């Protein structure tokens, strides 16, 4: 296919170049390499076309070039926004179209942010169906790694826990959520339940009670 | 100029995946390439094929060619994708995209306008509609809705029929060991507004026709 580095890691403010190695039947047969940016939740976004042209709306910071069968995307002045997957692609003689394998760009040096934690008890109507789901919502943290601990009357709860992989919010911090699935009997059998979120060595805890 | 994918969000293994793209703000019969592109969640973009608007000729990804059909309909202004004998490898967000160009023999073409994408899950698992539970509620208070145990993705949530957007946070779904999804949506509101303003989450899980507007009130 078209070959890209799988990962590139840089720091805020710095510049990065992503390569894209094809063949003389695509990148070296046309001036027709394009580049796409992809964030989760949005269609891919066209950044560069005809090797180096920018469509309106794409910043000055993005540029493209090629040399022989390898195309290159350079992004200058890296911001938190630029963290995304980047794909090159090209028409291929004489009839098909091929994407590069993609490059995950990580931008380091972003500000640390501690999570906010919101914990809800089960609803009345769920309880009436003899179930009880506790919902621990975790938001506005960076970097995107947390450890969640559930407790019942101060004792550790391992069963019934499911926790999401963190994903980026629009404000470029992370969110995640943790669900403790119990029966209503279980819920009523304790004085309280706690959700404890540990982020970079610091812990934020919330408690609910029947 | 706009494109919009539609089709079933769930297809059983070995069956045929079908999708349609509705194009607005331009004739499909014009000198454009009309393309199908997909992306399995967590994996790379893959061109499926194209149909050329002016003459109707098709070109397909060689690794898919035997299973792929692309058609177009000049009236309705649509083109569509048929992908036969699917497997879990075919689970992906499917996009339609316009391919524009200058000269092609010198420049090939590129995708300038894209649809929003439609997730298609290939699975033999049953569709299952969620239960929708209120998450009942200081100067400020968080309240929400739990959308519990559904399949497949996605579910949409808005608040007060789309008039309340400030302070809304809808969380990505958890996938439980059961194979069922759950998600929550929360809005933070002034506490003084409670008892005055009504808060309703508008939940839609189209595969199961679960369409619920749930009022969220402080527990009594």
């Amino acid at each position: 296919a078209l070959t890209q580095p799988p990962s590139v890691s840089k720091s805020l403010g710095q510049s990065v170049t992503i390569s894209c190695s094809g063949t003389s039947s695509d990148i070296g047969a046309y001036n027709g390499v394009s580049w796409y940016q992809h964030h989760s939740g949005t269609a891919p976004r066209l950044l560069i076309y005809e090797v180096s042209k920018r469509p309106s709306g794409v910043s000055d910071r993005f540029s493209g070039s090629k040399s022989g069968n390898t195309a290159s995307l350079t992004i200058s002045g890296l911001q938190a926004e630029d963290e995304a997957d980047y794909y090159c692609g090209s028409y291929r003689s004489g009839s098909t179209w091929v994407f590069g394998g993609g490059t995950r760009l990580t931008v380091l040096g972003q500000p640390k942010a501690s999570p906010t934690v919101t914990l809800f008890p089960p609803s009345s109507e769920e309880l009436q169906a003899n179930k009880a789901t506790l919902v621990c919502l975790i938001s506005d943290f960076y970097p995107g790694v947390v450890k969640v601990a559930w407790k019942a009357d101060g004792s550790a709860v391992n069963a019934g826990v499911e926790t999401t992989t963190p994903s980026k919010q629009s404000n470029n911090k992370y969110a995640a959520s943790s669900y403790l699935s119990l029966t209503s009997d279980q819920w009523k059998s304790h004085k309280s339940y706690s959700c404890q979120v540990t982020h970079e060595g610091s812990t934020v805890e919330k408690t609910v009670a029947p | 100029v706009q494109l919009q994918e539609s089709g079933p969000g769930l297809v059983k293994p070995s069956e045929t995946l079908s999708l349609t793209c509705a194009v607005s703000g331009g004739s499909i019969g014009d000198d454009y390439y009309w393309n199908w592109i997909r992306q399995p969640p967590g994996k790379g973009l893959e061109w499926i094929g194209s149909i050329y608007g002016s003459f109707g000729g098709t070109n397909y990804n060689p690794s898919l060619k035997s299973r792929v059909t692309i058609s177009m309909d000049t009236s309705k202004n649509q083109f569509s994708l048929n992908l036969s004998s699917v497997t879990a490898a075919d689970t992906a967000v499917y996009y339609c995209a316009r391919g524009s160009y200058n000269i092609v023999v010198l420049f090939g073409y590129y995708f300038d306008y894209w649809g929003q994408g439609v997730l298609v899950t290939v699975s033999s698992a049953s569709t299952k509609g969620p239960s929708v539970f209120p998450l009942a509620p200081e100067s400020t208070a968080a309240l929400g809705c739990l959308v519990k145990d559904y399949f497949p993705e996605p579910v949409t949530v808005s608040w007060n029929s789309g008039s309340l957007t400030s302070g809304v946070h809808t969380f990505p779904a958890v996938l439980q060991s059961s194979g069922l999804y759950s998600l929550s949506s929360v809005v933070t509101v002034p506490s003084s507004s409670l008892g005055t303003q009504t808060y309703v989450c508008n939940v839609n899980h189209k595969p199961s026709n679960t369409k619920v507007d749930k009022r969220v009130e402080i527990k009594t």
